[PDB]
RNA sequence: UUUACUUAUUCCGUUAAGUUGAGACUCAUGCUCUGCAUGUGUUUUGGUU
RNA sequence: UAACUUCGGGAAAAGGAUUGGCUCUGAGGGCUGGAACAGCUAACUCAGAACUGGAGCGGACAAGGGGAAUCCGACUGUUUAAUUAAAACAAAGC
RNA sequence: UUAGCCGGUCCUAAGCGACAGCUUAACUGCGUAUACAGUACCUCGUUUCGCGAAAGGGAAUCGGGUUAAUAUUCCCGAGCCAGGACGUGGAUACUGUACGGUAACGUAAGUGAACUCCUCGACGCAGGCAGGUGCUCCGGGAAGCGUUGUCUUUGCUUUUUAACAGCCACCCUGGAAUCAGUUUAGCUGGAGAUAGGGUUAGCUGGCUGGUAGAGCACCUUGGAAGGUGUCCGGUGCGCUCCUGACUGCCCUUGAAAAGAGGAGGGAAAGUUGUUAUUUACACCCCUGGCCGUACCA
């Protein structure tokens, strides 16, 4: 449901800890990415347009945190 | 253009119920549906919101009155005399 | 003579302090801001509640407090009254140099708790009178 | 045999009054110790349509005098009377349009609504729209008073009794006439079902005793004695005197 | 084409039964049921709409905090404001004429 | 045969709140400081109690 | 477009003429840059003319017969479910 | 024949059962009469219990998928509500409950007992007018399909976006006659108009999230695997339901109660730390019983 707007709010939602998994959709129109964190009442997901940002901010994400799915 | 000779507001009635009655009506549906001078406000602003009671649109203030006319002529009467009753009693 | 001064107790009207008696302090006839005649009211938001003989005295102390405001407040919300503040607390003593600028305003409040509490209580006048009409009509809540 | 609609109509059931939405039944304030030893400050605060009448009634706010909350009383609206308008109810009030003064301040030549037969009566007499009651004269004491009814008739009546100055509103609501059928039948709508009446010669020797006979005439006199039981007295009871007046 | 069923228990066209025409990520028109219009506080004895406070369901009031169902004045939340000046201009006028005669009533 | 009483009996009203007979609190028509009283006191505004 | 009339009606009174197809002409808006001009542009609605046809054309469907008088009831409304809808009941007015 | 969210259940309407008693041999009939919070100590106290709506009032739900027969009930996903709550991190106060704006009112929060008043719940009919949802319609783009003796840049189908969640009348200046503003219609104005600048209400409006992963339309390899596309605009006294402000009509003036909230009031607590107000400040946690649910109509 809702959004997050900036990368201050996106580094703490995923680090909460009942934060379950990061489905992560990308689209051709040019490479338009969403991330989306499930949590707990809310589903929070975050624009971002450059694909070389997005690609940085993957290794930015925990790696005990659990999940990720993609489609392709 | 005036668009009837004589009857007026009740052309509504049509060509019934019978004339000397239509005109009792045309005498009286005259005076209810005119705006009356308000007392309060001073605007001629008032309409009958039903019988008995009437409403200074301007004002928004409600008041008692007749029927058909905010004030009848008997309660104008008695307005008179019970301001010189008070007076005399002093 | 203009019915606002420099030293005059009011009613305000309208906004938040609605039915909360002040004294106006300055006045002016606009600026580059403000294109009307406004005054600056340093009044009574919370008035000190009653009292009785028979409370201890500790508790005494406290009902007294007042709560104060500062507003620039336009000159047709403020309601002028008969009494008049002028020769009893020196109003223009009472910070010109602070207002809003520097957010010194927090400042200024602290600086009413003293005088007013110390008016309330001991309000008698020096010489000659006795209560004063003035103080003692600030202290009541303006009952609607 | 057969019960006449004359008969049915005391057995109740669906000759009963359609009161569901009518708004309160209406009153004076019930007699309190401010109201006769000094006043009580009314304030008009409504004025009301109550359908099945052609009265308005205002409804007042007084403040109750023994506890803290605020009583409403609903009375029949004397005319020229508006909503904003402080009435003063009680003994020590002026004798003003709205005001309820008991009868012996009010002096002859008063005109009176909404008067109370006995004392803390709650307001019986002169109560339709456009009448009143006028009052004629006192006794030596106070203590009784005589008035003129909206019939004609003349009332003592004790003293300590009260009633508000002035006419009722309303005035003069039958000067029209109805045009049509459906105007007389959205007037007993909203009050009992008395409409349309069937003429009782039009009907059967059985539901009437009138009707009956190849041509539709009564037979015997219309006119009926006070002593005759349930289901004689139609027509003309008791009657001194028949014909067209003068 | 495409026409539609009441959806809830009660298949009358009521008050409470108002309903709204949509289309679905289907391609299916479908109802919903929205219900009555929600009359926002009239407040006396003026009985003007107020500013600042918004038309919901009574229930719903609930919800919203308490910021939001009032206006930061006296007499807030029920009151035209402009009533309100009418209260203080009586009630400083009353006192001030009463107080007047009870000076005058030592001689 | 007429007209006094009130407790039987009857009818109405109240959220069973101020009844009966004495008394003073204020000013007031005003006389004598204190007197019998005749007397009233919230009525100026859609506040508040 | 009449008698009559409670002046509201009668009245679609009565009595006449036209209508299709095709090709045109005229009148009726909106939005942009500052004597009124210059650009871009969107409705189905009226009026008129020419031509053409086995004189047809509201081409099927749909859709008042009219007028002159008398009796009763004023009018709208109601009624004997399964032989009677009226001149009977009701009605406002008195 | 699968439900916290669809209904019953809860409330009261016309009315109906019983209490106190009152009638009658009872059967019955009447029934508004009555002594019905701070172990112990006070101070308040006027209404009597219940039944009565599967079209009135009312806590909260939507998308796609699924079975031989059930679905807002199953599954996948996204939410919301009632009751009760731990925890970490923020606000506010600590001689006493936040601030800002001239105001209308505002923002991530911003204590409020007894008692009282107010609002919502809460309401007629007709008329046109404006705006909106859905439908119907015209044109361009991309797919597949149809017709083809003749003509036809052609005719037809698909091109969708849920609840939920965030963001986009009134005040100030001022002072009106040579009266001005204004609707289709009238109305509005020194009890302050036009105008300039604000504040607020809103819908089924716009943009993003939900959301393409789904749904839909096609194409190619297996003998069920993998792909592309789902785009951009108009039009109206149109038809539908809804909202909004108006105008008129009445000897017709168009329900109640449960329940939710506001205000006036200032009772209580709190002394710079395990405090105390926040249980809807943000996030987090727990529970949601009973019955109907097939099918015809």
């Amino acid at each position: 449901a809702k959004e997050i707007r900036d990368l201050r709010k996106f580094l703490l939602t995923a680090r909460r800890p009942d934060a379950k998994r990061v489905t992560i959709v990308r689209q051709h129109k040019s490479t338009v990415t969403k991330f989306k964190i499930r949590c707990s009442r809310y589903l929070y997901t975050f624009v971002v347009e450059d694909r070389e940002k997005a690609q940085k901010l993957e290794g930015s994400l925990p790696p005990s945190l659990e999940k990720v799915s993609i489609p392709g | 253009a005036k668009r009837t000779k004589k009857v007026g507001v009740v052309g509504k009635y049509g060509t019934r119920y019978g004339a000397s009655l239509r005109k009792q009506v045309k005498k009286i549906e005259l005076q209810q549906h005119a705006k009356y001078s308000c007392p309060f406000c001073g605007k001629m602003a008032t309409k009958r919101q039903a019988v008995g009671i009437w409403k200074c649109r301007g004002c928004s203030k409600v008041m008692t009155g007749g029927a058909w006319t905010l004030q009848t002529a008997a309660a104008a009467t008695v307005r008179s005399t019970v301001a010189r009753l008070r007076k005399q009693a002093g | 003579v203009k019915l606002l001064k420099s030293g005059r107790v009011v009613v305000v009207l309208n906004g938040r302090h609605a039915g909360k008696k002040g004294v106006v302090v300055n006045t002016w006839e606009g600026s580059k801001e403000r294109q009307f005649a406004f005054c600056l009211v340093a009044g009574i938001e919370k008035a000190p509640l009653k009292v009785h003989k028979k409370m201890p005295a500790k508790k005494i102390e406290k009902r007294m407090r007042v709560k104060p405001f500062l507003k620039y407040i336009n000159v047709n919300h403020l309601m002028p009254t008969r009494y008049t503040v002028s020769s009893d607390m020196d109003v223009k003593t009472m910070p010109e140099d602070a207002m809003r600028t520097v957010d010194d305003r927090k400042a200024a409040k602290k600086g009413l708790k003293k005088i007013f509490y110390e008016k309330f209580t001991n309000p008698v006048n020096e010489k000659v009178g006795k209560v004063s009409k003035d103080l003692l009509f600030l202290r009541k809540k303006l009952r609607f | 045999g057969r019960v006449i609609r004359a008969q049915r109509k005391g057995r109740g059931s669906v000759f009963r009054a359609h009161t569901h939405k009518r708004k309160g039944e209406a009153k004076l304030r019930p007699l309190d110790f401010a109201e006769r030893r000094g006043y009580i400050k009314g304030l008009v605060k409504d004025i009301l349509h109550d359908p099945g009448r052609g009265a308005p009634l205002a409804e007042v706010s007084f403040r109750d005098a023994y506890r803290y909350k605020l009583n409403k009383q609903r009375m029949v609206a004397v005319e020229g009377m508006y909503t904003g308008q402080f009435i003063y109810c009680g003994k020590n009030a002026a004798l003003t349009i709205g005001n309820i003064l008991p009868l012996n301040k009010m002096p002859e030549g008063t005109v009176v609504s909404n008067v109370e037969e006995k004392a803390g009566d709650r307001g019986t007499l002169a109560r339709t729209s456009g009448t009143y009651a006028t009052i004629v004269g006192h006794s030596d004491d106070g203590s009784k008073t005589r008035i003129r009814l909206p019939s004609g008739a003349r009332k003592t009546v004790s003293g300590y009794s009260r009633g508000m100055v002035g006419i009722v509103a309303g005035g003069g609501r039958i000067d029209k006439p109805m045009l049509k059928a459906g105007n007389a039948y959205h007037k007993y709508k909203v009050k009992r079902n008395c409409w349309p009446k069937v003429r009782g010669v039009a009907m059967n020797p059985v539901e009437h005793p009138h009707g009956g006979g190849n041509h539709q005439h009564i037979g015997h006199p219309s006119t009926v004695s006070r002593m005759a039981a349930p289901g004689q007295k139609v027509g003309l009871i008791a009657a001194r005197r028949t014909g067209l007046l003068r | 084409a495409p026409r539609l069923v009441y959806r809830r228990h009660n298949h009358y066209a009521t008050g409470s039964n108002r309903v709204r025409r949509v289309r679905t990520p289907g391609a299916k028109v479908v109802f919903h049921n929205v219900g009555k219009q929600p009359s926002r506080p009239k407040c006396g004895n003026c009985h003007r709409a107020l500013p600042g406070i918004p038309a919901v369901a009574p229930h719903r009031l609930r919800l919203l905090k308490k910021r939001e169902r009032t206006v930061h004045r006296a007499y807030g939340g029920s009151r035209c404001h402009a009533c309100v000046r009418e209260r203080i201009v009586r009630a400083f006028l009353v006192e001030e004429q009463k107080c007047v005669k009870q000076v005058l009533q030592v001689k």
